[PDB]
Parts: structure tokens; sequence; C-alpha cells
């Protein structure tokens, strides 16, 4: 059996990790208690997923909160869903970084590291036959960037055969909550690279862009984004749990998505989206599912696809629809669009299906896509980095901490070397 | 130096069970941080160190060969030249660097028996042997074309 | 006593497996938990057969067939489902995760600590058989489970009883429609086990039967369910001769003899003629020269290639239900009057012929009419070659630049080993290029 253990670092992976669980629980019938009510016979067949069992018939989930900060531990507790954790996976400080990454990564987060690897070690000990990680946290702040990098460099050191996943909401370029960005988006970088297997970018910009455009909220909140990032962590994962035509493992997205061991890095998208009081004008089928897709108003990634190539991408439907239907509309758009998708790979579109959809929508689609557009994040990030450390406007919060200027330097040279090696293939012409 | 799985190891320091870091200085490029390097006067001195430096590298037997090697091996020296000549010329003139490179062989799994641990070893190889090939092909195709 | 073996492997496997076996137990009046009931109302006759079931004391029948798979999902409907009660309850799971269309995966490291099993049931069904004839493996090239699994199996197969035949059903690459971005390594990687160790391998396409699907049958959203229904039509009609009466009987070992005229040239393709709708299956009388020379339309060929551009060198044909010889012969004479069909000079005869007295059932909920005549065709065409080639093109644009190769490696793969199957597969093309020349 596939068992995933998650993980949560810092104010960000927490709240996202909050909401999600409140969602996965419904399409399975988890009561706040513990207990189970529902009403289809498939929900239980593969609740060892995520879940535990307990001796009172109860279900806990495998999931493991950090922080170095008593207050989201305390925000948490006290919800609707405080009662469903394990009390002795809330591992948590005091004193927290400070927005700071070294405090993060060397000072105060080498203290309680130990103790989270304890505790993972337990986690991962009692399943059957664990399948990989999934961690959720903010690149731009302090202890989820520190602590989430450190975490990762040490299980992908115990656990080498595994696969490792990443839900990071990157820095937006213009919509800005910390002066010190683009310091901590280089250093985590430079390690992200390196470590995890697959990687999903999220950015506050595109999200807020989909509310106020496709949704017409009129005060969007955090719990909205919150809510779309669930979704699709909830849609990306779901042929582990119900059975279907054409499954897909993680390690099956794996292998089909990344050409090369350095380019995972993802944008991911969900459809559909009718913003209510207009659900009743769109008919919701595969081709209008396709339609909305590919489009590049959905994308949550903050990057528009058309100023580079596709080097590939993964859709993932749930419902119950036919497969010609399906093959059709992937060929249709690969050969309507024929500049924007690479030509030396020649198909690049994978496809699996599954039966059970939500709990209420006929059908629905996630989307995983793999483009070189995705170098411009990078490129915003490198240049207000230099336009920072070429004065060293706020470096010696993290000289004091224990790093140097060398750090730095092959921080940015290495995300730097990634920038060029997406940007070798995004030109045209190349061919054989 | 020796790496055996993407972790480089040093031979002449003695038994430590941790690894050594890679970490790139601005100018001189790649390096290892902690490599043991130790300074000779002898040739019985290096000739000690070259023992004990195969003493310690590790070697398992496979079908192909009774004593085949599971890691890359450098040798490097580094030599430096001072010309004394007090009234005119200075000293540490030159510095050079020799190295000296054995590579693993590539592995065919089901020719050579390999099983669990020796098959990961293999795997690695191949992988590290087939980013050398693609290197190489792409340097060579850089040099020819410019 | 006619016996076969029945081995299922990977999802496409499975799901080919229930749709035929679902066929199989209507055909002789089985229910789904194995009871027969009409053995009391008949009292007699062996029409428990035992071709593809074993009998046991309290009259419950058991087939003879293997499934295997890496993943449990596909296996648990079937454990769970409707003909829960059907088969023995070893299944043969791998309690850990799939092959991720990963052929290294599937033949060296996730491919065995499973094997052993698989082989240990297929001995335990073939002693209990008494006279086995073949075996007939189902699976899909493009997938990782299909492809290594399924090579290992075929080599240790031919190993260990060597004389049997060994037949193969498989779906092959389409030329545009494809569902993995890494289908050609697969494919190619797979050719091996299928060249060397396969007695007879035929083809089957998505693309081909989506077409008929959308023509013939007026179906304008067919799902897998429709596909392998008609492919399950097709084996049934292959091995129907083993098991009713009829006038003109074909074992396997005459397929094997008559569409096999050199070792290496071993890939026919198939086709099934009376493909209808119930509301199409009015106004046409469905005779033998139709259903006969629906055949040789280029439209209803099961994979995506023009017979026309090649040379016929050899043809069964496999005739159910009210047939005479008489028709039958007009029927070829006719064929071989037109000039669109080619035959090489070699093969002056060029047809083989069947006939059996059993028609083909209807399933309930099926999309088939019910028919009186009902024809299959097995054809050893020079056509094949075409669509190997197109496949071999996709192969090269992606291995120029080693893309996906380290996946392959890092689980036991060779680098070298990738280039040997293509030199291989080259090979083969040459020699379907040079059987056709016209001698001089
Ligand atoms: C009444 C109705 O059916 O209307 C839809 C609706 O209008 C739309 C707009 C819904 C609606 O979603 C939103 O408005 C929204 C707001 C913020 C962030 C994200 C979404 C909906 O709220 C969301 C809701 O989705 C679900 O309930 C899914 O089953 C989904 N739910 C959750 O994410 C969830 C959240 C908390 C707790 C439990 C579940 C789900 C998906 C996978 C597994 C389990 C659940 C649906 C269909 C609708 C409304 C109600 C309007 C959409 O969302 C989903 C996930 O379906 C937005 O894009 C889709 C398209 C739908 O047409
Ligand atoms: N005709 C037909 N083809 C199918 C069916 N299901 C899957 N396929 C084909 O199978 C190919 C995918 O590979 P699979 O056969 O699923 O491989 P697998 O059995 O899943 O093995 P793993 O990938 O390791 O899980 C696709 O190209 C499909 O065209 C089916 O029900 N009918
Ligand atoms: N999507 C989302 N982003 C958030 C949320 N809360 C904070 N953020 C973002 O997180 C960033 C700050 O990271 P922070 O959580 O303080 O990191 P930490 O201090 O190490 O835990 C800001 O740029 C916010 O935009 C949330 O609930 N949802
Ligand atoms: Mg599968």
């Amino acid at each position: 059996m596939r068992e995933i253990v998650h993980i949560q670092a810092g104010q960000c992976g927490n709240q996202i990790g909050a909401k999600f669980w409140e969602v996965i629980s419904d399409e399975h019938g988890i009561d706040p208690t513990g207990s189970y009510h529902g009403d289809s016979d498939l929900q239980l067949e593969r609740i060892n997923v995520y879940y535990n069992e307990a001796t009172g018939n109860k279900y806990v989930p495998r999931a493991i909160l950090v922080d170095l900060e008593p207050g989201t531990m305390d925000s948490v507790r006290s919800g609707p869903f405080g009662q469903i954790f394990r009390p002795d996976n809330f591992v948590f400080g005091q004193s927290g970084a400070g927005n700071n990454w070294a405090k993060g990564h060397y000072t105060e987060g080498a203290e309680l590291v130990d103790s989270v690897l304890d505790v993972v070690r337990k986690e991962s000990e009692s399943c059957d036959c664990l399948q990989g990680f999934q961690l959720t946290h903010s690149l731009g702040g302090g202890t989820g960037s520190g602590m989430g990098t450190l975490l990762i460099s040490k299980i992908r050191e115990e656990y080498p055969d595994r696969i490792m996943n990443t839900f990071s909401v990157m820095p937006s370029p213009k919509v800005s909550d910390t002066v010190v960005e683009p310091y901590n988006a280089t250093l985590s970088v430079h390690q992200l690279v390196e470590n995890t297997d697959e990687t999903y970018c999220i950015d506050n910009e595109a999200l807020y862009d989909i509310c106020f455009r496709t949704l017409k909220l009129t005060t969007p909140t955090y719990g909205d984004l919150n809510h779309l990032v669930s979704a699709t962590m909830s849609g990306v994962t779901t042929c582990l749990r119900f059975p279907g035509q054409l499954n897909a493992d993680l390690r099956k997205l794996a292998v089909n998505m990344v050409p090369f061991p350095r380019l995972h890095f993802f944008m991911p998208g969900f459809a559909p989206l009718t913003s209510r009081g207009s659900q009743q004008y769109r008919a919701l089928t595969v081709p209008e599912l396709t339609q909305q897709m590919f489009d590049s108003k959905n994308m949550m990634a903050a990057c528009d696809p058309r100023h580079g190539r596709y080097l590939t991408v993964a859709a993932i439907f749930r419902g119950r629809m036919s497969m010609k239907e399906v093959d059709e509309q992937m060929l249709n758009v690969q050969n309507k669009n024929s500049s924007y998708f690479v030509e030396w790979i020649p198909n690049n579109v994978k496809t699996a299906v599954c039966d059970i959809p939500p709990r209420g929508l006929k059908m629905s689609a996630t989307f995983i896509g793999n483009s070189t557009a995705i170098q411009e994040l990078f490129k915003r990030i490198s240049e207000q980095f230099t336009a920072m450390f070429r004065r060293k406007a706020f470096l010696h919060w993290y000289t004091g901490e224990g790093m140097d200027e060398m750090e730095f330097t092959e921080a940015e040279s290495n995300m730097n070397d990634l920038v060029s090696e997406y940007q070798q293939y995004q030109d045209a012409t190349a061919d054989e | 130096m020796e790496i055996y799985c993407e972790r480089v190891r040093d031979l002449l320091n003695p038994k430590n069970k941790g690894n050594l870091r890679v970490r790139e200085h601005p100018l001189l490029g790649p390096y290892v941080e902690d490599l043991s390097k130790l300074a000779v006067t002898s040739y019985n001195d290096i000739q000690d160190l070259m023992d004990s430096g195969n003493k310690a590298r590790t070697v398992a037997a496979t079908n192909m060969n009774e004593t085949s090697s599971r890691s890359h091996a450098v040798f490097n020296i580094i030599f430096t030249q001072k010309r004394h000549d007090a009234e005119t010329n200075i000293t540490t003139e030159k510095v050079s660097k020799i190295s000296l490179v054995d590579l693993a062989g590539s592995e065919r799994a089901d020719s050579t028996g390999a099983k669990g641990t020796r098959l990961k070893e293999g795997a690695n190889i191949n992988k590290s042997l087939t980013t050398l090939g693609k290197v190489i092909s792409a340097l060579a195709e850089m040099d020819s074309g410019p | 006593m006619r016996e076969c073996i029945s081995i299922h492997v990977g999802q496409a496997g499975v799901q080919i497996g229930n749709a035929c076996w679902e066929l199989y137990c209507l055909e002789h009046g089985i229910q789904p938990d194995g009871q027969m009931p009409s053995d009391k109302t008949i009292g007699g006759g062996d029409d428990s057969f035992n071709t593809f079931f074993s009998e046991t004391g309290a009259g419950k029948h058991v087939p003879r067939a293997v499934f295997v798979d890496l993943e449990p999902t596909v296996i648990d409907e079937v454990r769970t489902g409707t003909y829960r009660q059907l088969f023995h309850p070893e299944q043969l799971i791998t309690g850990k995760e799939d092959a991720a269309n990963n052929y290294a995966r599937g033949h060296y490291t996730i491919g065995k600590e499973i094997i052993d099993l698989v082989l240990d049931r297929i001995r335990k069904l073939a002693d209990q058989c008494t006279g086995l004839q073949g075996f007939l493996v189902f699976h899909s090239f493009g997938g990782g489970t299909g492809s290594g699994f399924t090579s290992l199996l075929m080599e240790r197969l031919s190993v260990d009883y060597g004389k049997k035949s060994k037949l193969e059903f498989s779906i092959y690459p389409a030329p545009q429609v494809s569902t993995a971005v890494v289908e050609p390594y697969n494919s190619i990687l797979t050719t091996h086990t299928t060249l060397e160790h396969s007695d007879c391998a035929f083809m089957v396409d998505n693309e081909a039967i989506y077409d008929i699907c959308r023509r013939n049958l007026d179906i304008e959203r067919p799902t897998y369910t429709n596909l392998n229904r008609l492919i399950s039509q097709i084996v049934s009609s292959i091995t129907a001769s083993l098991r009713f009466d009829g006038a003109l009987n074909v074992d396997l070992t005459e397929f094997q003899t008559n569409l096999v005229p050199y070792p290496r040239i071993h890939f026919p393709l198939a086709t099934y003629a009376p493909v209808i709708s119930a509301e199409k299956a009015y106004h046409e009388q469905l005779s033998v020269a139709e259903i006969t020379n629906a055949c040789f339309e280029p439209a209803n060929q099961m994979v995506k290639c023009d017979p026309r551009h090649g040379k016929y060198m050899a043809c069964c044909l496999l005739y159910r239900g009210d047939v005479v010889p008489k028709d039958v012969n007009a029927a070829i004479a006719t064929i071989k009057t037109k000039r669109s069909i080619q035959f090489v000079d070699w093969c002056p005869t060029g047809f083989k012929v069947g006939i059996n007295y059993q028609p083909p059932t209807v399933v309930p909920g099926g999309d088939l009419a019910k028919v009186q005549r009902a024809v299959c065709m097995l054809s050893n065409t020079t056509a094949i070659a075409e669509a190997w080639a197109r496949l071999d093109h996709k192969f090269d644009l992606m291995y120029a630049k080693r893309a996906f190769v380290h996946w392959y490696v890092g689980e036991g793969m060779e680098e070298g080993e990738f280039s040997e199957a293509r030199e291989d597969m080259a090979a083969l093309e040459k020699d379907y290029e040079e059987v056709g020349v016209d001698s001089v």
C-alpha cells in the first residue's frame, strides 16, 4: 500500500495544511471528532494512504506540524479540526526565526530538527510501504524556508529512494510583504534545486487574479487561496485512493514530467471555475474543461506560458467520461498551438482518468505543466538579489548568525545556471 | 579523495564517518572543504600514504572482476617552485596541479550478477558515467563548432 | 483434451481479460458464481468445456487463467466485483508501487520478487492440465509492467516449457494519439522478447477501433469497454475451433503452420468483418460474399496501416454460423480476381479456410447486433513495417538528446542496451522488405 507522510512548516504551510485536511476529510467522510460518518463503501477502501487507525474505530491523520512560534499552533488547535491531530506531533519552540533564513537554518532550527526527525522516523516506521513525502512552506519567510530546507536535506539523506514533493509559495513580483524576500528565496532555491524530486510553484498574485477575475469574489481572504491550493493538492494524488481506467502514481508523474534531473518545477492548475450565479450558463463537459485548463488566466504560477514552450504537461481527469474525447482533445490542443510545444518530444501530454469525482462536481480536471517560461520568476528574484547584494543592504543580520558571502555567491550562481538551462530550450529552431 | 555514491570521502584522513562538503570558490572554482592536505619530503612518505589510501578504498567482488572498484578515485599533487636568487628573483613563482583520475567501469547488471546493494552501486556508477558522456559529447561539439 | 492457459499482465491485460471471461462464461452457460444450472436441465454433455474451465467435485467450474500486476487497484476491482466467486483467490498482486512506465523497474528491480509466484501458479495449472496446447498472453506495449514483466515471464516460459506454442495479443502504440511521453522507449525495448521467444504476435491499435466504432457501430463517445469487447470477440473466434463441432476445424498448430513462412516473420494482422449496430442490422443481407469482402477493406483494419502499400503473404479465414463451402469457394475466387489485392509470387495458394457451426453470442448491454454469419481474418502482410517505421522515428527524436534516460539507468539498465535494441529492430524491418521483393 502507498502511504504518504505530510509535513508543514511556518505560518503559510500550517494554514494551507489545515485547510487541506479539512478537505480530504470530507472526500473520505471523517467527522471532526475522528469517527467515520459516510455513505459509499469506497471511502474506507484506501483510507490508509493518509490516516492511521485508532482503537475506538477512529482515524488520525499522518501529519507533522512544525514551527518556532506557539501562536500558529494555538490557532490551529483552537479551531474546528484542532482535535483531529495527534497532540504529540505538535513540535514547536519559542523565539521564532524572525524572518531570518540563518536563524531558521543554522541557529534555532538546528535544535528542534532532532525532535522533528524523531517524530518523522516514528511515523514512517509504522507505514507498510512508504511512497513519499510532501511539505508545504513559503520561501519568502523565515522559519518556513530554513527549517523546510533543513528537513528536506536530512530526509533525503535518510530515505534516498522515496519521492519528495513540495508545494511552495514563491515571492510575488509586486505584492510584497517582507523586505528581505530575495535573500531567503535565493538561499532556499539553491537547495530545492538539488534535493527534492518535484516542486509546484504557487504565487499569491496569480491566486488573487483568479479570485477577482474568474471567481468574481469581492473580498478574497487567505482562506480562499488555501482552498484553491488544497483543491490542487487533493487532485494531484487521487489515483492512489480511488479506482479508475488509467492510474497515475506519483512516481509515474515524476518519470513522465521531468526529462532531466534539475528541471522539476511545475505550474499547477485546476478546472472548472464558474464563479457561481453563472453555473446555469456553462455546459460542463470534456472540451470545456480542456479549454479552461490550458488558458493562461487560470495558471497559479503568475507567469505567462505564452513566453516560452511547454517542455511537457500532464492532465488528471476525475469523472465518468469517454477516452476518445480525452485523447482527441489533447491531440487537438497539441496540433493547434504547435508553436508553444517543444518539437523533439513527439508527444508531450500525459493523461490519467479516475472514476470518482469530487463531492459536488460531475467532472473535474487537474493540470501540471512544465514549461520554460518559469525562468522569468527566477530572473526577477536574481535581479532583486543583485540590487541588495552589491551594497550589502541587510547582510549583517545573516553574518551574525554564522554565514559568509561565499554562500550567497554560490547560491546566486546556482540559480543563474538553472535559468540558463531552462533558457537553452526556450527558443525555437534547435530541432534535431 | 573518492566518490562513492555522490559523496566525497577522504582516504588519508583516518576513520571519519562524516562526509566532506563541496563548495565553489568564486574565483578558483569548485573544491572540497576540509580535505586532509598533507605535505611530503621523502618518497617513503608518499609511498606509505598511497598504500594507506589504496587499503582504505571501498572495493567489492563481482563476476567480471574478483577485486573491482565501487567508487571513482582522484589523486592530486600540488607542486611549488621557489626561485631564491635573493638579489633579483622572488619565491613561490610557479604553482602547478597534477590530477590522476581512475573511473569505475560501466556495469551491465545482469552479466555481473549484481544483487541488492551491488545493484544500487552499479546504478549510481552508470548514472555518473552517462552524465560524463553527455558533458564530453557536449563540450566536444561546442569547441568543434565555434 | 484440448487445453489452453491465459495470462493477463498489466492494466490493459486485466481489463481485456474481464471482457473475455464475461464472454466465455456467457457462451457455455456458466453463472458468475461458477455454478452451471443447465446441467440439471440438460442431463449430459461436456458443455463445461475443458479448453478454459476445470471442474471440481461440487460442480463448480474455475477458469484456467493467471492475472498479474504490480499495483493492487485494478485487481481489487475484480476481488470485490461481480465475478468475485469465479476465480481462484490466487490473483498475484504486488503489495508495492507500480513500474511507473519504466521498463527497467518492470524487468530488473521491482519486476522480480513476484516472478517466482507466477511461475509456481503456472506450474500448478499446467500440471493439472492433460494435453496442454498453448499460452495466450495479453499485455500492452508502452506500459512498464506490460513490457518488462512480460519480457521476463516470456523468457522464463521459453526456457521452462520450451516446445509449447505461445501466441500473443498486444496493444501497439498509435501513430498520433497516446497517453505517455515515454512509450517509444518501452516498445523498442520490448521488441526483443516478442521477436525471439513469441511464436505468433497479433497487433491492435486504439485509433483503428475508435474509427470502426465511430463509423460501423455509430458510437460517438466510445470508451475502453467497447474496445475490450471487440478484442474478446476476435480471440473467441480464434479459439472456437477447439470447443464446438464444425465442418472444417483448425488447431493452433495449423495457425502456426500456415501463417508463418519463416521464423522471424510472425506478426500478422487480424480483422472481424460483421461489426454493425442493431439499427443497421436490417436493410442488409450480410451474406458470405459481403462479409468476406468487408475484411479486405483498408478502413476495417484493426491497425492504422494501409494494406495496399504492401503484398499479402498468407491468409486464414475462420467462419462461424450458417456457412457452406460452395459460398466460401466462390468468395475466394472473387477475391483472387480483383487487382487491388496483391499476392506474392511464391505463394500460389494463399488461403486457408475453417468453418464452425456455433454462431457468435451477444452480451447483454453490448453494441454488436445478433448475426447469423461471422468471419475473422488473420492476414500476414508486408504493410505492417510501415507502422514500425513511424515508431522508430519517434525513438530517434528522443534518443539524440538522451531525454528521460537517467530514469532507466538509475534502475539497473545500461545505456548501450538502448542502441542494440534499435539496431535489432532495424534488422527485422529489412527482412520484411526482402521477403516480398519479386523473384528473379
Ligand atoms: C454548488 C456547486 O457545486 O458549485 C461549485 C462551483 O460553483 C465551483 C465554482 C467551485 C466553488 O469553489 C469556489 O468558489 C472556490 C473558492 C475559493 C477557492 C477555490 C474555489 C465551490 O465553492 C467549491 C465546490 O467544490 C467542492 O465542493 C469540491 O467537491 C471540492 N471541495 C473542496 O475543495 C472542499 C473544501 C472544504 C472542505 C471539503 C472540500 C473537493 C475536491 C476534491 C475532493 C474533495 C472536495 C463546488 C463544486 C462549487 C462551490 C461550492 C461553489 C470551484 O471549486 C471547486 C473546488 O469545485 C471553483 O472552481 C470550481 C468550479 C465549480 O463550478
Ligand atoms: N485496448 C485497451 N488499451 C488499454 C486499456 N487500458 C490501457 N490501455 C493501453 O495501455 C497503455 C498504458 O500502459 P498500461 O497497459 O496501462 O501499463 P500498465 O499495465 O498500467 O503497467 P504500469 O504502467 O506499470 O502500471 C495505454 O497506451 C493504453 O492505450 C484498455 O482497457 N483497452
Ligand atoms: N497563500 C498564503 N500565503 C500566506 C498565508 N499566510 C502568509 N502567507 C505568505 O507568507 C509570507 C510570509 O511567510 P511566513 O509565513 O511568515 O514564513 P515563516 O515566518 O517562516 O513562517 C508572506 O509573503 C505571505 O504572503 C496564507 O494563509 N496563505
Ligand atoms: Mg498500471
